[PDB]
């Protein structure tokens, strides 16, 4: 349910994915402080990715894999713009 | 024991096992010393030595292993596994498994890897590809 | 050591794929690599010669600074030439003239 969530920008850091599985898993791993569990947030108001509760990513950081930075056009540890998504609107 | 008996050939093949057995179960830089004791066969000790250092990431230390047999001993300067061993620095500092690969047959084709040679050669290899991943 | 030869007045950097399967052909923009050159390694004591190993959009590369061309802060014309001996040391700024070029691999463009 994404009726009701903190839409507020966050400044994240990239970093390598936490391991393979997370990787294939294709969603954003971010801390229960973070964010909700299972919804839809986007970055940079263009990359859109899926949350899931991931206790090894501390606040205020989020986790990405290969594939991902290819497409963002990122190194690992630059600094980007976090927001919440509703792709119905 | 052998060692302080004098029987250097026993001591030897004693020092030959026990490197072996070590740089099998992931101890290479301590059978690299036995193997410098064993030196101290000779191109073989020399080639076995190498490959214990590329298991450890150590490409610099085959280098200097190899520069070592070539200036010391002459029948290892000009030796198949001299040059078996510079071609695989080589792939390592390339990071190009691919080419150690190559170099892998060629010198199967030409001298049977035993068993031992190609569980460290594919230590070696796995280790580059960690890199590239 | 240097005395007033302490800064870094143009240096050189030849950037190569580490990872030479994976290579790139397009053209590459040497100033967003100088920013996050500089943003790793700002502060630091530089020689030629120095090989160096760098992430850069997921391509990691080796950088070897080819040549060092050390100036004392103020300037305004270097007049210190090009040197390529590792005697010659600075430390990186931001103002210090950045070039690129082809890497060990001679694959970038």
């Amino acid at each position: 349910d994404m009726t009701n969530m903190d839409t507020r920008t966050r400044h994240l850091k990239v970093s390598n994915c936490p391991n393979n599985s997370y990787a294939l898993a294709n969603v954003a791993a971010v801390s229960p402080n973070d964010f909700p569990n299972n919804i839809y947030i986007i970055i940079d108001n263009l990359f859109v990715f899926t949350t899931r509760h991931s206790n090894d990513i501390p606040p205020g950081t989020i986790g990405f894999n290969g594939n991902q930075r290819t497409w963002g056009g990122w190194s690992l540890n630059q600094d980007v713009q976090a927001k919440a998504f509703d792709l119905f609107k | 024991w052998y060692a302080q008996d004098q029987s250097v050939a026993l001591s030897n093949k004693c020092f030959i096992k026990c490197a072996d057995l070590k740089a099998l179960d992931g101890q290479y830089i301590e059978a690299s010393d036995i193997y410098s004791k064993l030196i101290k066969s000779l191109k073989d000790y020399f080639l076995k030595k190498g490959l214990c250092q590329l298991a450890a990431t150590d490409a610099v230390a085959a280098a200097r292993t190899l520069q070592e047999g070539q200036s010391e001993d002459p029948n290892f300067a000009d030796s198949r596994e001299s040059n078996f061993l510079k071609s695989l620095i080589d792939a390592v500092n390339e990071g190009d498994s691919e080419q150690l690969s190559e170099h892998c047959k060629e010198f199967d084709n030409f001298m049977r890897l035993d068993k031992w040679k190609i569980t460290i050669l594919n230590k070696i290899k796995e280790s580059i590809q960690q890199q590239e991943d | 050591y240097s005395g007033k030869q302490s800064y870094l007045g143009s240096i050189d950097i030849d950037i190569s794929f580490r990872a030479r399967g994976k290579a790139v052909s397009t053209v590459f923009d040497q100033d967003e690599l100088a920013k996050q050159f500089v943003r790793c390694y700002e502060s630091q004591i530089f020689s030629p010669t120095q090989y160096l190993i760098m992430e850069f959009q997921g391509h990691f590369f080796d950088l070897k600074i080819r040549n060092v061309q050390a100036i004392d802060l103020g300037d305004i014309e270097p007049t210190s030439a090009v040197a390529t001996g590792i005697e010659t040391k600075g430390i990186l700024t931001k103002q210090t003239q950045i070039n690129f070029f082809k890497g060990r691999d001679g694959l970038v463009n």
